[PDB]
């Protein structure tokens, strides 16, 4: 159980764990209203706070899904056994959570629905929830086999500076 | 073969115990370290899970050169009878998550 | 990239001839069992399998790199 | 059910008291106790973000109890 | 299970013997099993094959371990085996006669398995 | 006994770093552990200078990325118990700490 | 079957592989990369970096 890697390499390996997880989860919790994570190592314990809007579908009946997820991480990155501990979290104010708003629009569209009325419906929600402004783009095909672009915009926006 | 009859058991029994399997995408793995201990010199995990997946009984994710196979209820019934196990045993997990 | 051009041979895998099975034990009177050629002597061999009667070559088929007498 | 609602709480009930009387009974995510304005005392309503539904479904009348001033708490959805 | 009748007795073998992995099906595997001391039981069945094995099996039982049983109608024991394990002994996908089976310590040694063989051995 | 115990901090965020150092210097000086101040070490540059264009075409452009790490360490000399007690608690941000038995 | 399937890969551009899918061509090692320059860009937002210059 030693020694330990250089301080320069210490941050890179943390970043790789922070990033890989964040795309692992997005391919499973897409329908559950995923919105991110926030990792924290704590004394002799890992915390992985799995942020999603509806904790219901994440939990499952008898906590099956959360049990699957913990057993995965325990084998995959070769964690010492029983150190890993998951936690869930529900976010309040869901219209500032761009990641979830975009991935909700996805399943509305892929569910089979018109584009204009869908874009309007998501727009007023993120405006209502609080926001100076907001924007939506849909670039690709529709009504033939040449591509187009469709912008739906309301309020303020910024594009330059820090 | 396709693979021995010993090495089938060692995958199907190991899956039943953790409730989940994971592996990497390679074809030059020499003995497959990182469990199944030193008796899979080839694909075998990936090749046997895929056939199992064809007939349902499991789900499969894939992300950054790593598989993730999630056992399901239907496969628990199958594996329970297939390996001649008690009518109510799940050693993978069974408790309420708080 | 482009399609394969004609060969004038190809043959895949031999059919591993469909020989009659177990005549390796000979019975002329009972309870006697008349064994022919010696049963394989290695520790890792079980010595319940026969060795090849392959004269001018004498070879255990359970072995696959070792134990080839020839006389 | 949007909030796990608890009533009939004594004035000895605090966020940490409920955290205790819930944690070995299924780990919670957060208590929201009506602490009186400018007073740590309770008011009688508590919203318990238990973060779970399974372990709570597994027992309904044990957590209501376990020993508290010879009183019993409410579990409600 | 059984009452120590010959027919229900050989069925009781196959159930726990499967778990013990004692089944040496086919004449070649039966021979290697009984030429070894791993075997403890031999069962034969009606001729569907050559008149050589019927002689030879008695000859092997003589020298090494006497234990033989003969029960006719190959299709009975042929039906009792699966294609892997339990899940259909009916099964028009494949069913075929064993014609001989050899079992190692007659499978698990437990209940009625012990009694069926001990009943036969003292009278034979 | 009283051992020279070194509390090393390391971070990438100057706010998150510095206030957590301050907390440990107050709590130490409060208990008169004869604490020695922060020794701020040179901030190090990870540089990555790579193409901005996949499948190079068009005007040749690049992109400078940088990460700035920070190190600084406070040296204490006091019993190892009360140090290892108080150190690991009272840390809000994602900032690392490494305790050393002795160095001097 | 076969008695070979492989031949020495111990150094060179074929014995290291990059993490896109086992992609290459795009020789990479830096500071412990093993990470593909096209995707490195997409992880500018993700942690490891935030652009500041």
């Amino acid at each position: 159980m030693a020694v330990q890697i250089s301080k320069k390499r210490k941050f890179v390996a943390d970043g790789i764990f922070k990033a890989e997880l964040n795309e692992f989860l997005t391919r499973e919790l897409a329908e559950d209203g995923y919105s991110g994570v926030e990792v924290r190592v704590t004394p002799t314990r890992t915390e992985i706070i799995i942020l999603a809007t509806r904790t219901q579908n994440v939990l499952g009946e008898k906590g099956r899904r959360i049990r699957e997820l913990t057993a995965v991480v325990q084998k995959r990155f070769g964690f010492p056994e029983g150190s890993v501990e998951l936690y869930a979290e529900k976010v309040a104010t869901r219209g500032l959570c761009a990641i979830a708003q975009a991935e909700s629009l996805r399943y509305k569209l892929l569910g089979g629905l018109a584009v204009r009325r869908a874009c309007y419906g998501v727009l007023r929600f993120i405006m209502e929830s609080g926001a100076k402004g907001c924007e939506v783009v849909v670039s690709g095909k529709l009504r033939g086999q040449r591509a187009k672009s469709m912008k739906f915009v309301d309020g303020l926006m910024i594009h330059s500076g820090d | 073969m396709l693979m021995p009859k010993k090495n089938r058991i060692a995958i199907y029994e190991l899956l039943f115990k953790e409730g989940v399997m994971v592996a990497k995408k390679d074809v030059h793995m020499p003995k497959h370290p990182e469990l199944a201990d030193k008796n899979v010199p080839n694909l075998h995990v990936m090749k046997a899970m895929q056939s199992l997946k064809s007939r349902g009984y499991v789900k499969e994710q894939f992300a950054w050169r790593h598989f993730y196979w999630y056992l399901t209820n239907e496969g628990i019934q199958y594996l329970r009878d297939y390996l001649h196990l008690p009518p109510e045993i799940v050693p993978a997990t069974l408790r309420r998550s708080r | 990239k482009k399609s394969y051009t004609t060969p004038k041979k190809n043959k895949h895998k031999r059919k591993k001839v469909k020989l009659a099975v177990l005549k390796y034990y000979k019975v002329d009177e009972n309870g006697k069992i008349s064994r022919l050629r010696r049963e394989c002597p290695s520790d890792e061999c079980g010595a319940g399998v026969f060795m090849a009667s392959h004269f001018d070559r004498h070879y255990c088929g359970k072995c696959c790199l070792t134990y080839c007498f020839n006389k | 059910n949007a909030t796990i609602r608890v009533t009939n709480l004594s004035e000895d009930t605090r966020e940490t008291d409920l955290q205790e009387l819930f944690r070995p009974f299924g780990s919670i995510s957060r208590i929201y106790l009506a602490k009186d304005k400018t007073t740590g005392q309770s008011k009688g309503f508590a919203f318990i973000s238990f973060h779970r539904r399974e372990d709570a479904a597994r027992a309904i009348a044990g957590v209501s109890g376990f020993g508290y001033d010879h009183l019993i708490l409410n579990v409600e959805w | 299970g059984g009452v120590m009748d010959v027919n229900t007795a050989l069925q009781e073998v196959l159930k726990t013997a499967l778990i013990h992995d004692g089944l040496a099906r086919g004449i070649r595997e039966a021979a290697k099993a009984l030429d070894k001391r791993q075997a403890h039981l031999c069962v034969l069945a009606s001729n569907c094959d050559e008149p050589m094995y019927v002689k030879l099996v008695e000859a092997l039982c003589a020298e090494h371990q006497i234990n033989l049983i003969k029960v006719d109608d190959n299709k009975k024991l042929g039906e009792w085996v699966g294609l892997c394990k339990i899940d259909r002994e009916g099964k028009p996908r494949k069913v075929v006669g064993c014609s001989c089976v050899v079992v190692k310590d007659y499978g698990k040694e437990s209940q009625a398995k012990d009694v069926i063989e001990e009943y036969f051995k003292c009278k034979k | 006994a009283i051992h020279r115990i070194r509390i090393t901090l390391t971070s990438r965020n100057v706010k998150s770093l510095e206030k957590v150092c301050a907390d440990l210097i107050r709590g130490a000086k409060e208990k008169n552990l004869k604490v020695k101040g922060p020794v701020r070490m040179p901030t190090k540059t990870l540089r990555i200078t790579t193409r901005k264009t996949p499948c190079g075409e068009g005007s040749k452009t690049w992109d400078r990325f940088q990460m700035r790490i920070h190190k600084r360490l406070i040296d204490l000399h006091s019993p190892s118990e009360i140090v290892k007690q108080i150190t690991s608690i009272s840390i809000e941000p994602g900032v690392e700490v490494e305790v050393t038995i002795a160095d001097a | 079957q076969q008695l070979y399937w492989s031949h020495p890969r111990k150094f060179g551009q074929g014995s290291r592989s990059c993490r896109v899918c086992s992609n290459r061509h795009g020789l990479i090692r830096k500071y412990g990369l093993n990470m593909c320059r096209q995707c490195f860009r997409q992880y500018a937002k993700d942690i490891g970096f935030i652009k500041l210059d």
